[PDB]
DNA sequence: ATCGATCGATC
DNA sequence: GATCGATCGATAAAGTTTTTTTT
């Protein structure tokens, strides 16, 4: 259970002494799903000091809260925070000195890389006053 | 006094040499700016730190040049500028406690004596831009005059780590304090816990703030042919999104 | 190995040259004994880090070795047969004759002083702390070497290495040699710290490991390699440290060609150059210079199979730069000549631009704008206008840019522009593409860099959709800004404008109305002050002199005419700066008389009220210009005589401003 | 061409 | 059963003048 932010390979504790971590087969039958979307937000008009490139961030809607967020309106959110990296996986090969903190983050137990950490945000419940 | 492989700095004489200079000041500098002051700004302000509970002391730091002693401390600030602020953050906690030992009714000696205050030596020396920054300037104070251009939001930083392997309950929290994260190659928390899948729960250990800003100098009497170049910034304390 | 690894029987070794470097101790007393050893004393006390081992101290070293009949091989051959093997054997020859403790430095008065001895003594004590690695020679240097070739009559004495070649013919055997090339320096990078030594710390044994630096990419080592913190069950984990390793300077530049040694065919060819030692921060974009330096190709070390089989993409390494063509401060003997002789109104008028036909009145109207004239140090919140802007019009066949912009090419801080290229959005600053280095820099045109100077423009009907607004925005006070999506910051605006709006089709018909070829009336009505004109009338007497004015210049190769003693432009350049240290203050007698001079200017414009010829409708915005230029002409003619006689020179110049169309 | 990972062999 | 050595496989590339409707 509990596939993490990159755990596309459940490879722990087989029943018999078979070849553990040898393969997998993502069954579309029993593994129940849920539906989501990824939208961007923006800061309200009555708080900007000047035209000073008003920054933003990104959210994730998880439950039934999909499609309740009509785009282009003043809106409120739940408030759980999160940080999500994704640089090393099975498929595709993974300016300034952005990600300079990442050099500290090296040398995990798997292969030596430069793993970053970017701030993001998760929601649970939406409301739209106005 | 102690001796470091890196520096040559002393033991806490200069802290005490500051603390008598700090407390027994009441006026100085009347001679370098000779015009003709009954009590120092900092003397009232050091009382003013506790009664608001803030953590910042904006030190002018051109007082050691006015004082007769503490020149050695003054000319070690501009030559090992990481340990000297790392020393003075300990002293200002104790020099605040040097006021709480007089009046024991000052915030119960516990809770404001947990959050670490800090200092800010500003407007020291002089500098003239970018076409003088030699490679010898490795660890010094610099005084830039320019213009910032554009900012990115805050990304986090590894100030504390966390670990948990696949046993029942084992929630150790290792530190980093370097550019190097250290791991165990065999488990713990039980006798029969062999080398196994030590996992990295990332979204549990706390992080501070950090922000990089890009700067380009103003054309301040540039010789009318040279393109104004750029340099970046970096910040750690509670100054993010205040500039 | 086999397969031709035994080389040829080369008769030229370096050991026969090595002992002929050991003789470079004290023997050359001519050039207060050994003078290169005398310069060796002025480096150890740490005030300059550049020695110069030239060739005149080698040929005269061989000139006085001509009489000794012994085998002395040639020296200027091998230092340009292969130049790069003549920095490293000098360094292993300097230290045997290097007097170290000739200075006296206790604690301060030297950068990195106590720690270099501390980093020496902690390895000096560990040379005998067993009851071991020697210093690499690049560690304790704090100095560099340089070179200098020759192209004097010493080369015409007897027997090249310093002929000023161009980059079109440097393709062949000139690799690993010493060649000076002239050119034009473009694309100046910044100064970045390069690495020459290293020191990793294990935090267990403290043996800082050293290594040499190869090309632009390298790799750290392991941690179980040292002599104390290795070889046990616990190993000191390595990590770096900045201050335990020196760092040098670095800057990159590209060269082009002189646009006259290029042949009739192909475009010019670029080249790469580097800098070392302390020649840095001594070049500029636009320097008509030449560099002398040694040659080296470098490998690419990327994508080596499917590209870059044996290619080179070389550069050259610099050794020496020989740059060329660069207020009572000991030139006052030529600045007093204006004060003794005087002759402000006409000799200075005939001084600047003496190559024109007539028009001595209009060359006076520009020179007071070359000294400007400050309006007022206002103090309070009254940012008043100064630095008036004079515009011209008219259609001659003389291509009048030589009549304006030749002044602009000798005037201080006077930049030139045209129609194409810098538009009105390209007049101010902007954010554009850049190379692979730091992009979105604030590139600009003129007015963000020509502040408090001269902005001489041509072709006023070119790129007008962005131009026509922005030229108002310097006359509109202090709004030169970049209001793009990037930022909303605003810089200053303090520059005068000289404009020559070319007319429309044919001659400007004087029987027709004006403002038929000028674009913006709003700039002309109050945002300008005075106008001139360049009409043509067929004249029998003047034009044959004008024919003699142009036919005479092809007999000789000069213009000796007009019986005037020509003056160097640096003289009045100082006198403008000398006038800039005056700033006279007006008296009260002036405004008692000019108040009704405006009234004398009032009813005559209110007499016409016609759409036939003239402009102006009696505004004080016309009046304040003649108040501005009055103290301006008082500035160049400082006797502090701000009176009626000074202001009659002002109305002298405004009566010829109007009615330039009445012929 | 270099580095990392996996497999096989030896202690 | 664990550790070390050898062999095999996978990893690094770059853009900005002609032509369409449209205002």
């Amino acid at each position: 259970v509990e596939q993490s932010f990159k755990y596309t390979e459940p490879t722990f504790c087989p029943n018999p002494s078979c070849e553990n971590r040898a393969f997998w087969t993502l069954n579309v039958t029993r593994s129940r799903f849920l539906d989501w979307q990824k939208v961007r937000i923006q800061e309200n008009a009555n708080e900007i000091p000047t035209g000073s490139m008003p920054r933003t961030l990104d959210v994730i809607l998880r439950g039934d809260s999909v499609e309740r967020a009509k785009p282009g309106d003043r809106c409120k959110f739940t408030g759980v925070e999160i940080v999500v990296p994704d640089v090393t996986q099975l498929g595709l090969p993974g300016k300034t000195t952005e990600g300079l903190n990442s050099g500290v983050t090296g040398l995990r137990s798997l292969g030596v890389r430069d793993l970053t950490y970017k701030i993001s945000f998760l929601a649970c419940h939406v409301i739209s006053i106005g | 006094l102690r001796i470091i492989w890196g520096t040559n700095v002393s033991i806490q004489e200069c802290t005490t040499n500051f603390r008598n200079f700090l407390m027994s000041f009441k006026y100085k500098f009347r001679k370098i700016l000779d015009e003709r002051d009954e009590e120092l700004y900092y003397i009232k302000q050091l009382n003013e730190m506790r009664e608001l509970g803030t953590s910042n002391l904006n030190l002018d730091a051109r007082n050691l040049l006015a004082y007769k002693q503490t020149e050695d401390l003054y000319h070690q600030l501009l030559n090992y500028p990481q340990e000297v602020i790392s020393i003075m953050d300990q002293t200002i906690k104790d020099c605040m406690v040097s006021l709480i030992v007089d009046n024991n009714l000052d915030y119960d000696l516990d809770e404001i004596e947990t959050k670490f205050y800090k200092v800010r030596p500003y407007n020291v020396g002089s500098c003239k831009g970018m076409r003088e920054l030699n490679p010898n300037d490795i660890d010094k104070l610099i005084n830039l005059k320019g213009l910032v251009l554009r900012s990115t939001p805050v990304i986090p930083d590894m100030k504390v780590a966390f670990f948990k392997c696949n046993v029942c309950d084992h929630t150790m929290a290792v530190e980093i304090d370097r550019g190097v994260i250290q791991e165990p190659a065999r488990c713990e928390r039980i006798d029969c816990n062999e080398p196994n899948s030590m996992s990295l729960i990332h979204n549990r250990c706390s992080f501070a703030d950090k922000q990089v800003i890009k700067l380009q100098e103003t054309p301040d009497f540039v010789p009318d042919g040279q393109t104004p170049h750029s340099i970046s910034l970096c910040v750690y304390d509670e100054l993010v999104d205040s500039c | 190995m086999s397969a031709a690894l035994p080389s040829i029987q080369l008769p030229v070794d370096y050991n026969n040259l090595f002992n002929e470097i050991t003789d470079f101790l004290v023997t050359f007393k001519q050039d207060k004994g050994p003078k290169y050893m005398a310069m060796l004393q002025k480096v150890a006390n740490r005030e300059l880090n550049s020695v110069i081992i030239d060739l005149d101290d080698i040929l005269q070293y061989q000139n006085e070795k001509f009489l000794q009949g012994t085998q002395a091989d040639d020296l200027v051959s091998a230092i340009q047969q292969n130049a790069n093997h003549f920095t490293e054997l000098f360094c292993r020859a300097i230290d045997n004759n290097m007097p170290l403790p000739t200075k006296e430095i206790d604690y301060k008065d030297d950068v990195l002083d106590v720690i270099l001895n501390q980093r020496r003594l902690r390895n000096e004590r560990m040379l005998s702390d067993r009851t071991t690695e020697l210093f690499p020679p690049n560690l304790t240097r704090r100095y560099f070497l340089y070179f200098k070739p020759l192209s004097q009559n010493c080369a015409r004495r007897y027997r090249i290495s310093s002929k000023p070649l161009s980059v079109r013919q440097i393709k062949g055997d000139f690799l690993g040699q010493l060649i000076t090339v002239r050119g034009i320096i473009t694309r100046v990078s910044d100064v970045k710290p390069a690495v020459e030594v290293i020191a990793y710390t294990c935090d267990q044994c403290g043996y800082e490991v050293f290594q040499e630096v190869n090309s632009r990419t390298f790799t750290p080592l392991s941690e179980c390699t040292s002599e104390e913190c290795s070889q046990n069950q616990t190993k000191g984990q390595l990590f770096m440290s900045t201050r335990a390793s020196k760092f040098s300077a670095f800057q990159e530049c590209k060269i082009q060609e002189l646009s006259q040694q290029v042949p009739v065919g192909h475009i010019p060819r670029s080249l790469n150059i580097h800098v070392n030692g302390t020649l840095v921060r001594s070049l500029s974009p636009g320097d008509i210079v030449d560099v002398t330096g040694i040659f080296l190709p470098a490998p690419y070390t990327g994508f080596k199979a499917l590209k870059a089989g044996l290619l080179t993409e070389t550069y050259l390494e610099a050794q020496f730069v020989r740059q060329h063509k660069k207020l009572t401060s000991d030139v006052e003997e030529r600045v007093m000549e204006l004060i003794t002789s005087g002759d402000v109104y006409n000799r200075l008028a005939k001084s600047i631009a003496p190559e024109i036909y007539g028009n001595l009145d209009v060359k006076k109207a520009l020179l007071l704008l070359l000294v400007g004239g400050v309006d007022k140090r206002v103090g309070d919140g009254m940012k008043i206008r100064g630095d008036i802007n004079v515009c011209l019009m008219g259609d001659p066949g003389v291509a009048k840019s030589q009549l304006l912009k030749a002044i602009c090419k000798i005037s201080p801080r006077g930049v030139y522009t045209t129609g194409k290229g810098s538009s009105g959005v390209g007049l101010t600053a902007a954010v554009m593409k850049d190379p692979v280095t730091d992009e979105m820099i604030l590139e600009g045109g003129a007015l963000v860099l020509a502040d408090n100077g001269i902005c001489c423009i041509d072709e006023f009907d070119k790129m007008d959709e962005s131009d026509r607004t922005a030229i108002h925005e310097v006359m509109e006070q202090q709004t030169i800004s970049i209001s793009k999506a990037g930022i909303n910051t605003t810089l200053n605006a303090r520059t005068s404008i000289l404009a020559a709006a070319n007319p429309l089709y044919g001659r400007y018909n004087p029987r027709l109305s004006p403002l038929d070829n000028i674009n913006l009336p709003a700039a002309l009505l109050s945002r300008f002050d005075i106008l001139f004109l360049m009409l043509d009338i067929p004249s029998r007497d003047d034009d044959e002199k004008l024919a003699e004015h142009v036919t005479y210049v092809h007999m000789h190769n000069k213009q000796p005419d007009l019986d005037f003693t020509p003056v160097e432009p640096s003289k009045m350049r100082e006198y403008i700066a000398y006038a800039k240290t005056k700033r006279p203050v007006m008296s009260e007698a002036v405004n008692d008389y000019v108040v009704q001079a405006y009234i004398r200017l009032r009813q005559d414009s209110k007499r016409e009220m016609d759409s036939k010829f003239s402009f102006g409708q009696a505004t004080p915005r016309t009046l304040l210009g003649i108040i501005r230029l009055s103290q301006a002409l008082a500035k160049l003619r400082l006797a502090d005589m701000v009176d009626i006689d000074d202001v009659e020179e002002a109305l002298r110049l405004v009566r010829v401003s109007k009615e330039s169309l009445y012929q």
